């Protein structure tokens, strides 16, 4: 099933995945077709932010979802 | 295999191994506690002469003249959907508005 | 943006950089003033090693900024 990701720059992502897939395999997607690393990347759906040890099936994810991608970055 | 060996590792591992390694993270320790003690130091000299409990007069004209241009000019020009101005939360509950208060379908939508 | 490198001597040089500049340009600057080989210099910002592939913005270095360089070995 391919899930759409909309990030805070109005862009939307497609990704053919699973609802067994792990939120860190999606992460590592969009990684390698955007070129962001997952560390600084934040997956939240509904109003709840998803663990990277949870997969898309843990909070009700089905085919063509979309989700809100974030960037976090640091200092220090 | 992890390779038990001297050679493979011995400066990109810890600065026990390198003595310019060591001093050079004890050398930034020294310079944040500069910034943590004279910026701690300025918090509590405002916070003694709240109140009235120590031998103080009135110092706020040097800094006042740094927090008042700062106060309006760090929090004044705002009018645009700045997004380095939304934290982690800030940006958050721009996209949770959307997935949570984003949605029009009613009961009157059979399709 | 002119930046600030000290060193173990207590010595600061200024160098004309951009945040769009990699740490292993900014090594060479300091080679070519200092006359110390790039492969010996080591920039730690407040304890942190610069990546000679990433740049000075990476790690939030705004112009005037101060790092700490370092005398790297070969084996020892």
């Amino acid at each position: 099933m391919q899930i759409f990701v909309k990030t805070l720059t109005g862009k939307t992502i497609t990704l053919e995945v699973e609802p067994s897939d792990t939120i860190e395999n999606v992460k590592a997607k969009i990684q390698d077709k955007e070129g962001i690393p997952p560390d600084q990347q934040r997956l939240i759906f509904a109003g709840k932010q998803l663990e990277d040890g949870r997969t898309l099936s843990d909070y009700n994810i089905q085919k063509e979802s979309t989700l809100h991608l974030v960037l976090r970055l640091r200092g220090g | 295999m992890l390779g038990l060996g001297a050679s493979d590792f011995e400066f990109g591992v810890d600065p026990s191994a390198d003595p310019e390694l060591a001093l050079a993270l004890r050398v930034s320790m020294e310079e944040q506690r500069q910034r943590q003690e004279e910026e701690a130091r300025r918090a509590a000299a405002a916070s003694a002469a709240e109140a009235g409990i120590a031998t103080t007069g009135t110092e706020d004209s040097d800094d006042a003249l740094l927090k008042m241009t700062i106060s309006q000019q760090e929090f004044g020009r705002t009018g645009l959907p700045d997004l380095s101005s939304m934290t982690e939360e800030e940006q958050i509950a721009y996209a949770m508005q959307m997935s949570l208060q984003g949605a029009e379908f009613g009961q009157a939508e059979s399709a």
